[PDB]
DNA sequence: TTTTTCTAATGCGATCGCATTAGATTTTGTTT
């Protein structure tokens, strides 16, 4: 005959094993089929049966998007075919009419001049099998009075999720055990017993009806609304962490359903994760880095030689593995060999060290050259049977096995390089050595995918109005949609329904308040307050916190200060006062000079500086600065050609041609520019000079400054620009500046620079003040700025200055002044004035 | 049937007929109570469901107080006798384009550009442009002239060939015509405009570099979603039959993109029978610089019509419930010349900034001890005036990601594993709160780091492989231990070993480092023990969504990405997150306080040449990347005619009175601040202005505003060489730590905490 | 050791060009 047994839990799949045993099977699931005989072979689907029957998808993907392409479409269309998001809604309009049953000539009759189209494109389809239509033809296809008589016992397990095309080919063969479950989308047997279920559960889903419970449980369910999507997140990784550590029950018995893991379900696990709770758990094969390790010496084997971009990248990689602080050792100890006064690239370099044997110098860095040698020695002397022999002779994949046994960091580190190591491996007999490179818990999920599972404790997450009622409207161009019922909130009701029904102990809904859904509040009257704007935690980092923080503050301190006792005695960072940030010590508080015949040397660019802001001196020098700065190294090579005393004009701008090339410029269209921009900055110099020859004359040009300006006693060292002779005998200073700004009349005068290379001229090293200028390349011809010559008066007022300024350097404890240069000073994060 | 009796000037726009109408809004008279009020009778008596209703507006703040009374007075309507959709604009048009987006062809798989990551890709086309630009400007400088062209080309909708010819027939007039008494300057407006038609190929191959990848922008949305309803008359077909009642909301911030598309779809003559209501006043239409709309509130009724030819009807609405009389007087005589509102001060001039600032420190701290905000148009100028008035002892709320203490110190440290030559991250760390050096062992540091380090030598450095004596290869080889203090050599031990650790963990997966370092240090922590009592458990909010930016980023090289990253965020966003609060005296801007109440307010720095900021404004002949008005959308904005000049002394006339005539528009946009910063006060005002500023030679007096209160308060307290002072800082817990060290329902977590640590 | 913005004004003098420079270098949302 043919019977019916129509719950959740009710005893519908463990009693068509009691029938199937009895008298001595479909589940639809290539993973609900292993635990299927696993109640069978311990008493003792539908797409792999018709299969057989027809027996006895990228590339199915390409097909629609090629005849697109060459292609009576209503001419509205006609934009839209090239696409690749044309051939998804085509692909999906006949895949719905597959499910169903609809032949191509079947849709041309329901024509709506849009539908008539896609009538005519499936029958064009049909000329030229799938995962879809595989039921669809075995169903055409009827042999049944042989089938039919093979078979005593029918067992379909699963009737209220299977499509009417799959519901002829269990009703041809129509013993015959129907089972199903009519809520959740002949003799009947209907059952009450949950049997997988509470009392307190089973009358919160019964009551969303508008079946009962198992009477030897104990359930409760509650519903619990945050104020935020942090704190949304944080008593979910609270309630999963009170409930394995106080109550007891373990992990693998509780999950986090959500309505769609994109939307919450991933943002949710990393704020999970940090809370101690562990989830079970993609990615490329070509973006995976410990794969692509040891495909580069493929990629280096089939052109015969090693280039030199593609060789750094085997020492930042897992081969032979260097930090970005041992290149830099590497570089200095490699250019002291090989060197040239103008040293080599490090690419270049670096073949000429794995390739032969450098024996200058090498103690602890042959080692690592010797793991380069070695691999591209194997690479050298099917493609497998050296894959494993550059694998064998490094002598990588003995570290991880011998560190994937402890290490907490370093441990699913090696696990996830194996587990990626060996899914290359399978890559590459599947190919069977230019072509294999050229071609290569707590169990939070989805309601669609929470079907199969036991689950004690359940935390339904997102109930928000936004999305669990899917207001999200799914009309098209095509459409589908109105397809597909002429061929909701009550619908998603269902789901909320069958979420519910996995939960034996207890249930948890969360929102937020982004608002409640209306389906919160029709939990509240069979459930058993404000939102939660700061909530507790259960972490060891975040009981050390909350102590710490009553304990300092402006009863409760002596409770708190016996706990931070106990969490010190054992471990737990963070609790021993010899570990909090506020209570360490300077290291010298001595200061930086003493014995008093010292004498500082300051450097008359950098006296400006101190006279502005101490703490700015301090930390520019001696370390901290950002870096390179190219238009620095420009306005240096202006200085280096200018200084030159027999060169012409025509022979200065040839040498600046020549090395220009080597600067880094991105923006092509930029080094153009600013290289012309550096031509004219070498016409303005000498337009200038030959100016001012009749009333200047030249002494020397780059001299070098080293004497005592005062007797703490300074010490004055710089280099003097180019020093001039006046036609009375004085002699004045020419600082060249190679910027576009220039400096105000009434700051060119307290030009700190300028007012220490003329004090440096009086008393020896002449012996007349003489004067000063400061020449503008850049910007009649280069503005330039003066300075007067020295009295007998204002030198004492500036010696003053130098002298002054020069012991603001000894002592600790600087001054940090705010000026108009902080905006562009790097030392400014770690300002205390800010 | 319960709820208060409306108004009787509120009794027309609840009950008027299905149609087309307007509300002209005014200050403060609560234009939600009154549009709730209406959603329910056009439900209660009939004319649709709660499901044919679509109520918009432009922040998504301003749209979750809309349902909470859409829903609010709906179940109160269910009481006695489907949910309503609201949602802003710019996701009204992301809805329009995954539907019918592939008709006008765009992929409906478009991801939409961060503000960050969209200068990350034009920055990239403008250095890679093969041509020869002859810009005087920098890349990084001309990149943010695209940005802004094509900005502003994608909302007044030209098409990117419009902007070719027009510098023409402006630059013959200059060269053609004879002189009646170039001039070197009007030569200087003309570079201008022959600079914009040297960048058009630069902001085409923007486009064509977004639609190879599929991607957009937030402006690029509302220029796809305005041409598709205009083009297929369909859109609006099937829009009309699912949505009977449709609310706009703020509509005088409207730009020309948002209007097109609203008015082809919902009623440009269409449909009868659909209520439509707008909403919002011209007069605190405060913006002009972003949607820029000067029409809208006049050419909507002309726009909307009944479809027969009659233009629609206007309601006045003007009422003022959280308002109250002597600050309407003021604000009734700001904006006349420009149906005043009707019901239902303190004046003073100091001549010195810094002292300026504690005559508002009194009132502030007088009323909050003998039992309110301040309105200052700078958020800069704000960080000074909440010193000046935490020494009264009134408690301060003044409302950057990465420059919060605990995530700058995981940017770097995060910068000196990937690259040891970032040197001002270096001294981030040593002279932190941990590990505190001195000056001594810093200034031997630097005398190790440099023990360890001609034409074509020069440029041979400045190269990417250059070794510069860096400080952080003396921490992985710090020497001979007598340099340092015994204490100090200690420290930089232990530093190299944590530096050794942490950079094997570097080409592993990326989210899975930030918080890896983050455990090292000891960040959440040190993050919730400088948290008061009072908060709760609230220590880590800022410091949580950095990471939930490092991996939806990372979805990532740790090296050349998220240090390109951060740091083109900190300039182009000047913080990616700000972060906010539980939620004192709130020190808020003056856009920021559009739609918000108090009860004392105090406009501070009414100055001359501050609050009009008449300074730093420039218009479309002396800049490239702003739009001339000949093509311009709602072209207010008055365009000079061009065609009446025979003579070099008419054309120098029209160019220096046209750009007086949109610079008086600059300064009708000020009066407009005025007036949404003196109506949000609810009890007394407290106006002022400052005469010595603070870094000047010259004063500046007050502005035109300042001296025109002056005559509406007495038609009034009496308070009608700058400065040297410089501020400068030299560079609890040991009461509590005493408890601690002495000691050797929190007891049962601690118990339970023990219990999984002494157990493997 | 020494180095690095740009605009639009505000004054000059033989109207308008060349020069100095003194004031600043705004405010700020909008999808999944
Ligand atoms: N008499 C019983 N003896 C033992 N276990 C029982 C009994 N009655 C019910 N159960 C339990 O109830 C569950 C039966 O699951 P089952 O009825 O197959 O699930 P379902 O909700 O009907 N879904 P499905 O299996 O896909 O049809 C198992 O965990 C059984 O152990
Ligand atoms: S911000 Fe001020 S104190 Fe700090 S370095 Fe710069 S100038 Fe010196």
């Amino acid at each position: 005959g043919v019977v019916r047994l129509l719950g959740p839990g009710t005893g519908k799949s463990s009693l068509l094993v009691d029938t199937a045993v009895q008298h001595i099977l479909l589940t639809g699931s290539a993973r609900l089929r292993t635990a299927a005989r696993a109640a069978i072979t311990a008493r003792l689907t539908v797409h792999s049966y018709a299969f057989a029957v027809l027996r006895l998808s990228a590339e199915q993907d390409g097909i629609i998007r090629e005849l697109l392409a060459g292609d009576g479409w209503p001419e509205q269309l006609w934009p839209a075919l090239t696409t690749a998001g044309f051939a998804t809604e085509l692909r999906d309009l006949m895949a719905r009419c597959t499910e169903r049953g609809v032949d191509p000539i079947a849709l041309q009759r329901l024509g709506r001049p849009e539908w008539l189209a896609a009538g005519r494109f499936a029958q064009a389809y049909e000329q030229i099998l799938g995962a879809a239509e595989l039921v669809g033809a075995a169903l055409e296809a009827l042999l049944l009075d042989t089938e039919r008589n093979r078979i005593k016992l029918l067992l379909v397990d699963d009737a209220q999720h299977l499509d009417p095309q799959a519901a002829r080919l269990v009703r041809a063969l129509a013993l015959t055990v129907i089972a199903g479950d009519p809520d959740q989308s002949h003799p009947a047997i209907t059952l009450t017993q949950s049997y997988r279920c509470a009392p307190e559960i089973a009358s919160a889903i019964t009551g969303l009806g508008q079946w009962t419970g198992n009477p030897q449980r104990e359930g409760t369910v509650t519903v619990r609304l945050a104020a935020s999507t942090h704190a949304e997140g944080t008593m979910i990784a609270d309630a999963l962490r009170r409930a394995h550590l106080v109550d007891g029950i373990p992990w693998s018995q509780m999950a986090v359903i959500v309505r769609s893991v994109p939307r919450v379900g991933t943002a949710l696990a990393r704020a999970l994760t940090a809370a101690g709770v562990p989830v079970q758990d993609d990615v490329p094969v070509g973006r995976q880095p410990a794969a692509a390790a040891l495909l580069t010496v493929l990629d280096v084997t089939a052109t015969g030689h090693l280039d030199a971009d593609s060789a750094v990248a085997l020492l930042t990689g897992p081969i032979g593995r260097v930090d970005p602080v041992t290149l830099r050792q590497l570089r200095r100890a490699l250019r002291r060999a090989d060197g040239s006064q103008p040293p080599r690239d490090f690419g270049d370099l670096l073949v000429d060290a794995i390739e032969r044997e450098p024996k200058g110098l090498s103690a602890e860095h042959a080692r690592t050259l010797r793991r380069l040698r070695a691999v591209l020695t194997a690479a050298r002397r099917d493609p497998r049977y050296t894959l494993w022999q550059a694998w064998h002779a490094s002598g990588l994949q003995r570290r991880w096995l011998a560190a994937s046994e402890r290490g907490g960091s370093v441990g699913a580190q090696a696990d996830r390089d194996l587990d990626a190591v060996t899914t290359l491996f399978d890559v590459a007999d599947q190919y069977v050595l230019r072509g294999l490179v050229d071609h290569v818990a707590v169990a939070v999920l989805s309601v669609h995918g929470a079907l199969a599972g036991e689950w004690d404790f359940v935390v339904i997450a997102g109930v928000q109005e936004g999305l669990w009622p899917n207001m999200i409207p799914r009309g098209g161009v095509l459409g589908t949609q109105h397809l597909v019922d002429v061929l909701l909130v009550a619908e998603e009701r269902r789901l909320l329904m069958a979420a519910m029904g996995r939960a034996r102990t207890r249930v948890m809904i969360t929102a937020v308040d982004l608002l409640p859904s209306p389906f919160c509040a029709e939990i509240s009257a069979w459930a058993t307050e404000p939102p939660l704007v700061a909530p507790r935690v259960l972490a060891p980092s975040a009981l050390v916190g909350r102590l710490r923080a009553v304990v300092c503050a402006p009863d409760a301190r002596a409770c708190a200060a016996a706990q931070l006792a106990r969490l010190a005695a054992a471990g737990v960072p963070g609790a021993d006062p010899s570990q909090w940030h506020a209570m360490t010590s300077l290291t010298t508080e001595e200061p930086l000079w003493s014995e008093p015949g010292h004498v500082v040397t300051l450097s008359p660019s950098t006296l400006q500086m101190l006279t502005d802001c101490p703490l700015r001196w301090l930390l520019e020098r001696h370390g901290g600065d950002d870096g390179r700065d190219v238009r620095s190294t420009v306005g240096s090579l202006v200085h280096a050609l200018v200084s030159e005393p027999g060169k012409t004009e025509s022979q200065l701008v040839n040498e600046l041609e020549k090395v220009w090339d080597d600067l880094p410029y991105d923006a092509k269209w930029y080094s153009d520019n600013e290289l012309a921009r550096h031509r004219a900055m070498l016409e303005t110099f000498t337009r200038w000079r030959e100016d001012t020859r009749r009333q200047l004359t030249e002494v020397a040009t780059e001299i070098p400054v080293e004497g005592i300006v005062v007797e703490p006693g300074v010490r004055v060292r710089g280099r003097l620009d180019r020093l001039e002779r006046d036609e009375a005998g004085r002699l004045v200073v020419v600082a060249l500046k190679t910027g576009k700004s220039p400096v105000t009349k009434d700051d060119a005068q307290n030009h700190a620079q300028l007012a220490m290379y003329q004090l440096a001229v009086a008393a020896g090293l002449g012996d007349e003040p003489g004067g000063g200028k400061l020449v503008y390349l850049g910007k009649a011809g280069a503005t330039e700025r003066e300075q007067d010559p020295l009295t007998p008066d204002k030198r004492a007022e500036w010696l003053e200055t130098v002298g002054e300024a020069a012991a603001a350097t000894a002592g600790p404890r600087f001054v940090a002044r705010v000026n108009n240069g902080c905006a562009n000073c790097p030392v400014r994060s770690s300002c205390p004035a800010q | 049937l319960g709820l208060f009796p409306p108004t009787d000037e509120q009794a027309a726009v609840i009950a008027a007929p299905p149609g087309p109408l307007v509300v002209i809004a005014g200050a403060g008279a609560g234009k939600t109570e009154t549009m709730a009020a209406r959603v329910v009778w056009l439900v209660a008596n009939g004319f649709a469901t709660p499901s044919q209703v679509l109520g918009l507006t432009f922040t998504r703040k301003a749209a979750g107080q809309l349902l909470r009374r859409v829903r609010t007075r709906l179940a109160r309507l269910a009481g006695a006798g489907e949910s309503a959709t609201v949602s802003t604009y710019h996701a009204f048009a992301g809805t329009l384009l995954r539907e019918h987006g592939l008709l006008l062809p765009v992929e409906p798989d478009t991801r939409l550009l961060s503000e960050t990551e969209l200068w990350q890709l034009a920055y990239d086309v403008v250095c890679a442009h093969p041509g020869h630009l002859d810009t005087e400007k920098t890349p990084a400088a001309v990149t943010a002239m695209v940005l802004r062209l094509s900005g502003a080309l994608a909302e007044h909708l030209v098409d990117t060939d419009q902007l070719r010819d027009t510098h023409v027939e402006l630059e013959r007039l200059v060269h053609t015509l004879p002189a009646g008494p170039p001039s070197q300057w009007l030569l200087r407006m003309l570079a201008t405009q022959t600079e914009r038609t040297e960048l058009v190929p630069l902001i085409d191959a923007l486009h064509q570099r977004m639609r190879a990848e599929k991607v957009m922008d937030f402006g690029m949305q509302m220029a796809a979603a305005a041409r598709l309803a205009a083009r297929f008359p369909q859109v609006g077909e099937q829009l009309r039959q699912r949505f009977r009642v449709v609310l706009l909301d703020e509509y005088q911030d409207t730009g020309h993109a948002q209007r097109i598309a609203l008015s082809s779809l919902f009623g440009g003559g269409a449909d009868d029978g659909l209520a439509l209501t707008a909403v919002g006043d011209p007069i605190q239409s405060i913006y002009g610089w972003r949607g820029a709309s000067a029409t809208n509130l006049p050419r909507f009724t002309t726009d909307f019509p009944y479809s027969d030819g009659t233009p629609a009807p206007t309601l006045e609405l003007r009422t003022s419930w959280r308002n109250p009389p002597s600050t309407l007087h003021v604000a009734n005589a700001v904006s006349e010349e420009a149906r005043a509102l009707r019901p239902r001060i303190r004046c003073a001039l100091l001549n010195n900034v810094a002292a300026e600032r504690d005559w508002v420190a009194d009132h502030l701290a007088r009323a909050y001890h003998g039992a309110a905000a301040v309105l200052v148009r700078r958020n800069a100028d704000a960080a000074p005036m909440a010193e000046a008035l935490t020494a009264r002892g009134v408690p301060v709320e003044v409302v950057g990601l990465l420059a919060v203490p605990e995530v700058a110190d995981l940017v770097a440290m995060l910068r000196l594993i990937a690259d040891p030559t970032a040197g001002s991250a270096v001294m981030r760390i040593l002279t932190g709160p941990r590990w505190r050096f001195g000056a001594r062992d810093i200034a031997a540091l630097w005398r190790r780091a440099v023990e360890l380090d001609g034409t074509a030598d020069i440029v041979a450095q400045a190269a990417p492989d250059a070794d510069t004596a860096c400080v952080a290869d003396a921490i992985c080889d710090p020497g001979d231990a007598e340099r340092y203090s015994p204490a100090g050599y200690e420290r930089i031990v232990a530093l190299g070993r944590e530096l050794t650790m942490l950079r094997a963990h570097l080409g592993h997966p990326l989210p899975e480092l930030v918080a890896e370092v983050r455990r090292v240090l000891g960040l959440d922590a040190e993050a919730r023990a400088a948290r008061p009592v009072a908060a709760g458990w609230a220590g880590t909010e800022n410091l949580d969504r950095f990471s939930d930016l490092v991996s939806d980023f990372a979805g990532g090289a740790s090296v050349s990405a998220l240090l390109a990253y951060l740091d083109a965020a900190v300039e182009v966003e000047n913080g990616l997150a700000p972060a906010e609060l539980t939620v004192r005296v709130q020190i808020l801007t003056v856009h920021a306080a559009k739609g918000l109440e108090w009860q004392v307010v105090a406009v501070p720095h009414l100055s001359a040449r501050v609050f009009p900021s008449t300074t730093q404004a420039r218009t479309w002949l002396t800049d490239a990347s702003d739009l001339p008005p000949l093509l311009r959308g709602d072209r207010g904005v008055p365009v000079l005619d061009t065609s009446d000049i025979y003579d070099r002394k008419i054309l120098s006339d029209k160019i220096s009175d046209h750009k007086k005539s949109l610079d008086q528009r600059r300064v009708d946009e000020e009066r407009r601040l005025l007036y949404v910063a003196i109506t949000r006060a609810e009890d007394t005002l407290l106006l002022s202005g400052h005469h010595w500023g603070a870094t000047e030679s010259k004063p500046r007096g007050p502005s035109e505003f300042l001296c025109e209160l002056k005559t509406i308060l007495e038609e009034e307290i009496e308070h009608w060489p700058l400065r040297d002072q410089v501020v400068e800082a030299l560079w609890h817990v040991h009461r509590g730590a005493q408890l601690v060290a002495a000691a050797m329902g929190w007891a049962a977590d601690v118990d339970a905490l023990l219990a999984e640590r002494e157990r493997p």
